[PDB]
């Protein structure tokens, strides 16, 4: 996944 | 015994805290492997699948079943504190582990003055913006 | 630190010894009754209360001769704190979650083995009062 | 000492  | 605020120092306590997790067998994302790699389940309206380091609040989205949650944790917060941990926790001295929470009240403050920070240019642009309107 | 555990820093027991007899020249001083697991909890009627913050044995009649760790092997010799060779921030989490665990045993004993006292004297009144009734 |  990624950052917010 | 510790109190709610050491709590997330527990792997057991943090996968408590998912509930809803799509990510299930078969899954590299599972909510174990998730707490073995220290996050902790902190959805949203917004975002469901919100996770976040208990140690150094960095939070993460956009989960995928092959995600390896350690290595997304290596990858998006190379720095953190927990990811050298190499023992269990309960092999943890209280001199190293009172060390570790000194590091752990530390990310917490800088990340909410990261926060405040974010908030405050926030609010300047919408001032900006709102003279420049006036201005013309 | 958690207000709950402070009782396990020598520190923090040596600080409950409040006007405390015994000083410089005792070999029971303030700091060598913490070391040995005690703190100062003075009534009005024995300002001489000292108790174990591990089994929670309460000794008096203190004196300035007596040694700490010695009147405390021999009146509570159980206690798994006397058996704790090592500084408490050495002390691993797994062997202090297991040591804390065992005070809060040892805490329940004590409130067990008070409340078993009270409730015998209570029934030992009961009876004696319906005994002189017979009569 | 002595137990209270
Ligand atoms: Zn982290
Ligand atoms: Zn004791």
């Amino acid at each position: 996944a990624v950052p917010i | 015994t510790l109190p709610p605020a050491w709590q997330p120092f527990l792997k057991d306590h943090r996968i408590s805290t998912f509930k809803n997790w799509p990510f299930l067998e078969g899954c590299a994302c599972t909510p174990e492997r998730m707490a073995e790699a220290g996050f902790i389940h902190c959805p949203t309206e917004n975002e469901p699948d919100l996770a976040q380091c208990f140690f150094c609040f960095k939070e993460l989205e956009g989960w995928e079943p092959d995600d390896d949650p350690i290595e997304e944790h290596k990858k998006h917060s190379s720095g953190c504190a927990f990811l050298s941990v190499k023992k269990q926790f309960e092999e943890l001295t209280l001199g190293e582990f009172l060390k570790l929470d000194r590091e752990r009240a530390k990310n917490k403050i800088a990340k909410e003055t990261n926060n405040k920070k974010k908030e405050f240019e926030e609010t300047a642009k919408k001032v900006r913006r709102a003279i420049e309107q006036l201005a013309a």
